[PDB]
Order: structure tokens, then sequence, then C-alpha cells
């Protein structure tokens, strides 16, 4: 299990590595037998789809103290959590865990 | 039917179909004889007076009644948490009333 957390799998998801052609600029009209560095610049655009279906286990605790769940606190402040600043910048406050439910050993 | 044999199971579970919640409940009941089996009528005059906003006239029949039009009576505070963190409503759509296991004393 990676320590960093997550989940550890022999053959995960591969990469995808993405290159866009070199298109050599004009070689000389006299033959010339190097690799040819005069490419013209250039880049790509797009977009890029990741559908990946997760599995649940839903719980079925029959514990009866309230569960502990998480939640955005209910105050007037200047900009509302993981929503974007004046500027645009989108602003994540705080890490979230994922151990809120309460499961007995 | 017969003395040594319960006429019913205590059914206390909470199911969770999914766009259906029942909520079943038992609790023990024990239940006097009210007014020595008579019909008094009751009324301020007899309550040792009271305002004229106050004034009223009734029987006191010797009946009990079971009353559970209470939301504690059938959601434990676990599944009443359940379903106001994620629901946009819920209404009542069946009812089943065992009364069972009467014993006399």
């Amino acid at each position: 299990s990676p320590l960093m957390g997550g989940f550890g799998m022999k053959h995960p998801p591969p990469q995808i590595l993405i290159k866009n052609t070199p298109v050599p600029a004009d070689p000389p009209t006299a033959f010339n037998k190097d690799k040819l560095n005069s490419f013209i610049t250039q880049y790509s655009t797009g977009q890029v789809s990741v559908e990946i279906e997760w599995e649940l286990q839903k719980e079925n605790s029959k514990r009866w103290n309230p569960e502990i769940q998480y939640t955005s606190n209910y105050y007037k402040s200047n900009n509302v959590e993981f929503a974007v600043n004046t500027e645009g910048v989108y602003s994540e406050p705080r890490p979230i865990g994922t151990r809120y439910l309460t499961r007995n050993l | 039917d017969g003395v040594g044999s319960s006429s019913g199971n205590w059914h206390c579970d909470s199911q969770w179909l999914g766009d259906r919640v029942i909520t079943t409940s038992t609790r023990t009941w024990a239940l006097p004889t009210y007014n020595n089996h008579l019909y008094k009528q009751i009324s301020n005059s007899t309550s040792g007076g009271s305002s004229n906003d106050n004034a009223y006239f009734g029987y006191s029949t010797p009946w009990g009644y079971f009353d559970f039009n209470r939301f504690h009576c059938h959601f434990s505070p676990r599944d009443w948490q359940r379903l106001i963190n994620n629901n946009w409503g819920f209404r009542p759509k069946r009812l089943n009333f065992k009364l069972f296991n009467i014993q006399v004393k």
C-alpha cells in the first residue's frame, strides 16, 4: 500500500505520453546529413476526459450516537470554501481526509 | 393463542430499502383502570373553577388510547440524522399496529 496513501496495483493505469511531431522549417537546397536541428515552434491544445468508475461499500452500522460527518462551517466569511476568489484563483483551504464514519473493531 | 406461547415477536429494526424507510418500534405498555370504570364528566366547575377563557365541559372516559404521533417514537436519533442529512422530504405511506402479548394482573 503506497505509503503516501492510495491503492497498490501491480498493473496501474498506463502513462499516456503525448508529443507533437517535429516539422522541419526549410532544409537546404544542398544535401546535409545532420539531424536538421531547425524546427518551427508550435504547440497543441484540446481536451482530456478521464471517466473512472468507483465501487462503494455502503455502511450499515447499528450505532445510535449520531455519526461524525464532514461539514462546511456556517459562518460569514469573505469567500466560500472551495470557491473562486475575487481574482478567479480557486482556493482549497484544508485537506479533506476520508476517515469520518466509525466502525467498531 | 394459549397461555404458554408468545403471541408475537419483538420487532424494533429500522430497514432502509432505498426510497422507503420502514421504521418499526415496540415498547411495553402498562394500563391501569381509569375512573374506576365510570364515565365521570369534567368541567371547571368540578376542577375548582377557571377563568372565562379556560372553561370547558367534557367527559372522562375510562379508556386508554395508544398515541404515537411524535417523530421520536419511530426514528432513533441516528435514523433521524440519516433522514435530515441527505433527503429532500418524506411522508408516511402505511401503518401496522400489532398489539400483542397481553397479560392481565
